[PDB]
């Protein structure tokens, strides 16, 4: 992934959010 | 390990709809999920539906097409229940109940269907009728266990809206021997009930026996003295 | 969809004795039965459930068993707060359909006790609003069945009466029930006699009350 | 005067098309055997707005065995297999062979570890679509399986010296690709779902959960990781969670043995002559790749 909600609660912990599979992860 | 507690009771006109509230306090909300169970007048215990508060997914019983609907608001821990386009016989007693479900926030869930804490309920009553105050009218004593010995007298609680209804004989000084009948539902869509006593023959003349009547929906309060003649 | 039977109805035991109460799903429903505990005005309690588990706070006395289709909730010494109406509550299918018994009530047994009849003739003060309602009484009687059949000049009514139970005594677990006439006060002044006729196991013969419009 | 020459091919394992077949089949296959309970996934309509769908299905849970699958080729198409050494996965392969059907394979969905696959033959050996673009995953592949054992007890046992070892090697490898006077150091996941976060698979039809920080916290006796099995998840096989039925028995065991895994490298255009690595995985089709990367399937000409 829901890579808009998955952008935002990484970006809140200083990070980039990018969907890995159907999942989210923070880069 | 919650405590479970409903809103008021509630008198509806038929086609309008209401939202009965439960407040869930002593645990986490969240690891919880809550059934509502209705009761009409005199019947048993009717499953309507259940919510899994964590995920906020609801499911209710096959013959509610859309008429109901269960939500939670985690903000208060407190769940709803409301019904649409009510009937008349949507009158019963409506009850909210819950069970825990393991660590939800963790990701545990037993998924359990039995209840383990109830609300006190909320009795909901859909009429056309407006609350009315009843009449009392005395049941004086003549045959009864002929001569003396027993005699029986009441009142007489007729045509008033909604339920309940307390009746008291001396303003509760006298119990033993009183039975107040269940009330019952008229064709005019009004209650009547009656509260009799059996009290000694040679009682009557020198003592006096008062029912009391309060039907608090019409804040009304109403003693009727029973006598002899 | 999955329709869960109890039986019996009503069951009669006596303090202090065993009580067993059965249930049957119209399917398998595995162990995810229930079984609950309600008293009038009051909210119901949890006692089993898992069929055979007993929630905390229940009395050792009650315990559940069973699986399937078939299941028994069994009290080995009813006590006077064991008197009360009991469900049973399947939720093994999904999508959740959960569905409860119909319930089973249970009486306390004593002996028969026949019952002490009144008539009430509607007072003048309900006349001077149109109505008449003349009340039958039967007073701490037992067992609960009872028949009552009102005459208003040797004619017998149906159709204008209803009935009202109490519940079982807490002191005598006898029961005291009202039958009551309703008809216009223009019915009631065309007649003359009502009389109130009176059916009962603790009566040998059918007990009447009567009295004559003024 | 014609001349006799073995037929060369080029293969992409990172562009395969049995990887997605693949991908589909393991999808249909759990969509038949292992159904959730209640399912909300994602509902958009072109404007960009959506709207959560709810999915209440029967899930009934049977105890899960694994049932090795391979793939075969249809009349007038073949299969091609690449035998050289340390192959790269990419590029000509020179000693290629045909079969009818790929190798056995028992298929598992998990991230960070890779389970029950296939070993190296030689050393150890890691392969990448780019090493120069970190936001590519590198699929290492072991030689050498190393035993994780879970228990309901809340853990899975690992050796130390063995898992330690590992990371060694790996370690070396990653130098070959990167250089030898650069150092290796390996962080755990910099975050996401718990999917992603942790060592998480699915085992007898359970997901397990496990903390992986001791496993890749490394400077270049038992290893015991404390686990959790949930039932409420993220979906693998797309957006949106779910939640599964609880376990039938209790104290769910699972043996598996770590043949590969799946790691990133932390983008720096730091010149510090260092590279981190983190554990990654999520898209089950690395997953898929790992087995599938010496395949190629070819029209019949
Ligand atoms: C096929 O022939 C090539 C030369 O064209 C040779 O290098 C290669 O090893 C041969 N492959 C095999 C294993 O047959
Ligand atoms: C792979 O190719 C190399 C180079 O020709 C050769 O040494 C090796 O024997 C080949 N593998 C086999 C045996 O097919
Ligand atoms: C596995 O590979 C490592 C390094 O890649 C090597 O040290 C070890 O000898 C190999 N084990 C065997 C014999 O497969
Ligand atoms: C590999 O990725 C890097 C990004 O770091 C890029 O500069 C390079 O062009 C890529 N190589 C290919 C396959 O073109
Ligand atoms: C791992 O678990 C299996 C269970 O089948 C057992 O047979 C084996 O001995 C265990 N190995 C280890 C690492 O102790
Ligand atoms: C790995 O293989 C073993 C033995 O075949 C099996 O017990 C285990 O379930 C597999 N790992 C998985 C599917 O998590
Ligand atoms: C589990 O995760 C926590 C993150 O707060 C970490 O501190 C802990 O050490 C991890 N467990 C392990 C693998 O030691
Ligand atoms: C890996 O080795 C192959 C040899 O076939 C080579 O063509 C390729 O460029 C190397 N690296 C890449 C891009 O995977």
């Amino acid at each position: 992934x829901n890579l808009h909600f998955c952008q935002l609660r990484c970006k809140s912990l200083g990070l980039l959010g990018k969907c890995a599979g159907s999942f989210c992860a923070c880069x | 390990e919650v405590q479970l507690v409903e809103s008021g009771a509630e008198v509806k006109k038929p086609g309008s709809s209401v939202k009965v509230s439960c407040k869930a306090s002593g645990d986490t909300f969240i690891r919880y999920s809550f059934t509502w169970v209705r009761q009409a007048p005199g019947q048993g215990l009717e499953w309507m539906g259940r919510i899994i508060t964590i995920l906020d997914v609801a499911h209710y019983a096959p013959h509610l097409q859309g008429r109901v609907t269960i939500t939670a608001d985690k903000s208060t821990s407190t769940v709803y229940l409301e019904l649409r386009n009510l009937r008349s016989d949507d009158t019963a007693v409506y009850f909210c109940a819950g069970v825990y479900e393991g660590e939800a926030d963790e990701g545990e869930y037993d998924n359990n269907g039995f209840l383990k804490h109830w609300g006190q309920g909320t009795l909901v009553t859909v009429s056309s009728a407006s609350t009315k105050g009843p009449s009392v009218f005395p049941l004086a004593p003549s045959s009864k266990s002929t001569s003396g010995g027993t005699a029986a007298l009441g009142c007489l609680v007729k045509d008033y809206f909604p339920e309940p209804v307390t009746v008291s004989w001396n303003s509760g000084a006298l119990t033993s021997g009183v039975h107040t009948f269940p009330a019952v539902l008229q064709s005019s869509g009004l209650y009547s009930l009656s509260s009799v006593v059996t009290v000694p023959s040679s009682s009557l003349g020198t003592q006096t026996y008062i029912c009391n009547v309060n039907h608090k929906p019409s804040n009304t309060k109403v003693d009727k003295k029973v006598e002899p003649k | 969809d999955i329709v869960m039977t109890q039986s019996p109805a009503t069951l009669s035991v006596s303090p202090g004795e065993r009580a067993t109460l059965s249930c049957r799903a119209s399917e398998s429903v595995s162990s995810d039965l229930a079984w609950y505990q309600q008293k009038p005005g009051q909210a119901p309690r949890l006692l089993i459930y898992g069929a055979s588990t007993r929630a905390t706070g229940v009395p050792a006395r009650f315990s559940g068993s069973g699986s399937g289709a078939e299941f028994t909730l069994t009290i080995s010494s009813l006590q006077s707060e064991d008197f009360a109406v009991y469900y049973c509550q399947q939720y093994n299918n999904w999508p959740p359909r959960y569905t409860f018994g119909q319930g089973t009530r249970l009486e306390i047994k004593r002996t028969v006790a026949a019952p002490s009849v009144f008539i009430f003739p509607p007072s003048d003060e309900q006349l001077k609003s149109g109505t008449a309602s003349v009340v039958c009484l039967l007073n701490n009687f037992y067992p609960r069945e009872a028949k009552v059949q009102w005459k208003v000049d040797n004619a017998l009514q149906s159709g204008n009466s209803q009935e009202s139970v109490t519940e079982q005594d807490s002191k005598d677990s006898t029961y005291s029930l009202s039958s009551t006439l309703t008809l216009s006060k223009a019915d009631y002044e065309k007649h003359k006699v009502y009389a109130c006729e009176v059916t009962h196991q603790g009566l040998s013969s059918p007990v009447t009350k009567s009295f004559n419009r003024g | 005067e014609v001349k006799l020459e073995n037929v060369t091919e080029n293969f992409n394992m990172w562009k395969n098309n049995m990887v997605e077949q693949m991908h589909e089949d393991i999808i249909s296959l759990w969509d038949q055997s292992l159904k959730p309970c209640v399912k909300l996934t994602p509902l958009c309509v072109g404007a960009g707005s959506c709207n959560t769908s709810v999915i209440t299905q029967a899930c009934p849970k049977v105890s899960f065995e694994p049932i090795p699958i391979h793939y075969c080729a249809p009349a007038g198409f073949a299969i091609l297999k690449c035998n050289d050494k340390k192959f790269n996965g990419t590029g000509p392969c020179t000693n290629v062979s045909t079969v009818q059907c790929t190798h056995g394979i028992r298929p598992v969905v998990s991230t960070q570890l890779l389970l029950n696959g296939s070993l190296a033959e030689e050393e150890i050996v890691i392969r990448s679509e780019n090493f120069t673009n970190n936001a590519k995953t590198i699929i290492v592949q072991l030689n050498e399986s190393v035993v994780i054992n879970c228990t309901g007890a809340g853990h899975c046992n690992l050796s130390k010296t063995q898992w330690e070892n590992t990371l060694e090697q790996i370690a070396i490898k990653l130098k070959e690709q990167f250089g030898n006077n650069k150092t290796i150091i390996f962080n755990p996941s910099s975050g996401g779902d718990p999917e992603i976060v942790t060592h998480s698979f699915n085992c007898g039809g359970e997901f397990f959960y496990c903390n992986s920080t001791q496993l890749f916290t490394w400077n270049d006796r038992n290893i015991t990781l404390p686990c959790r099995i949930k039932q409420i998840i993220n979906m693998w096989q797309e957006v949106g969670k779910a939640m599964y039925a609880p376990p039938i028995r209790g104290q769910i065991r699972c043996s598996s043995n770590i043949t590969g895994l799946l790691l990133t490298r932390d983008g720096g255009k730091d010149t510090n002559g260092t590279e981190i690595f983190r554990p990654g995985g999520g898209d089950m089709r690395d997953n898929w790749r790992s087995e599938l990367y010496k395949y190629k399937v070819v029209k019949i000409e």
